[PDB]
């Protein structure tokens, strides 16, 4: 298989 | 916006990855030697460390790197796959105790996540939760140095 | 002299967040 | 406030809109955040909102007025000697609160929205645990130095450089702010 990126997290909470 | 923490999946399971020093690190017990998906095809791990349960590929698109901690603080904070922040007291090199133990269900899917210090700087990568009777009272982690050393 | 103008901001109050798929 | 201290930045206007706004003194833009990236026609730096007042370094703002929706706003405080000036915090901003714990572990927030550790070595000094080129800290004057709880311990003023690398930072402790108000 292969590892897929299902989402992301922005630690600062930067909107948009 | 660029994210420092990626939420990944392997069909078998789902966990997290953390970009530190341009490398997207995660747990070997999650990725193994698997490649990471890219719009140009699979990208291979730059580092694989079965011994440390540490694997890292080059940082993906839409990502930004975390800075290693250089202040020594023992007041750590774990970010879960849900963006929840959990205060953790550093007990030792790879161990820290939750200030408020939570059921493991709350810490599930977060391996690979960052273990931040008061400055939002990476201290280690959440390796695995250490729980008693389904209640995660502490966590196991890979200190940034191990990563800095693996590079 | 002219006025000091705000050309940007730095937000400390933000908290970890799963970037919205937009 | 809380920890870990994480920050982000957003640019709200460019060189031309800035020049126009500098002259007209009228800024209709929405304001958010605890720290404002600010600029005169000669330089750009930071201004931190602590307790309802938007503080900054005198060597940057001089006695200038801050452009606002209602035109220029005159300063509330000016202390050439303490290198401070303050305007009423803009409508929309969020203010920080003075530190009340005396932690020697400070965290400087740069104009790039990076928070770098500083070890307090005195009332107005702290050493960077990981020194950086001075060009990195340029434009960060007026920015905050927080304690592990995210409370203002002081405002960044000058850097202690050797060969173009800053080893320590010189700051204005919140006490001087209190004092500047009582004065
Ligand atoms: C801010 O005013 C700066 C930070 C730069 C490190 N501080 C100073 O300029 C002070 C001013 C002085 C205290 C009156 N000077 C210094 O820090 C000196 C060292 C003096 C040390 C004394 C200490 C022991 C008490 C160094 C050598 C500079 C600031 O950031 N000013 C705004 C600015 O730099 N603007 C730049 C511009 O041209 O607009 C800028 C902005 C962003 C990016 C690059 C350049
Ligand atoms: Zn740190
Ligand atoms: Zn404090």
């Amino acid at each position: 298989g292969s590892v897929v990126i299902v989402g992301r997290i922005v630690l600062s909470g930067k909107p948009a | 916006v660029e994210g420092e923490v990626q939420i990944v999946s392997t069909a078998t399971q789902t966990f997290l990855a953390t970009c530190i020093n341009g490398v997207c690190w995660t747990v070997y017990h999650g990725a193994g030697t698997r490649t990471i998906a890219s719009p140009k095809g699979p990208v291979i791990q730059m580092y694989t460390n079965v011994d440390q349960d540490l694997v890292g590929w080059p940082a993906p698109q839409g990502s930004r790197s975390l800075t290693p901690c250089t202040c020594g603080s023992s007041d750590l904070y774990l970010v879960t796959r849900h963006a929840d922040v959990i205060p953790v007291r550093r007990r030792g090199d790879s161990r820290g105790s939750l200030l408020s133990p939570r059921p493991i269900s709350y810490l599930k899917g977060s391996s690979g996540g960052p273990l931040l210090c008061p400055a939002g700087h990476a201290v280690g990568l959440f390796r695995a939760a250490v729980c008693t009777r389904g209640v995660a009272k502490a966590v196991d982690f890979i200190p940034v140095e191990n990563l800095e050393t693996t590079m």
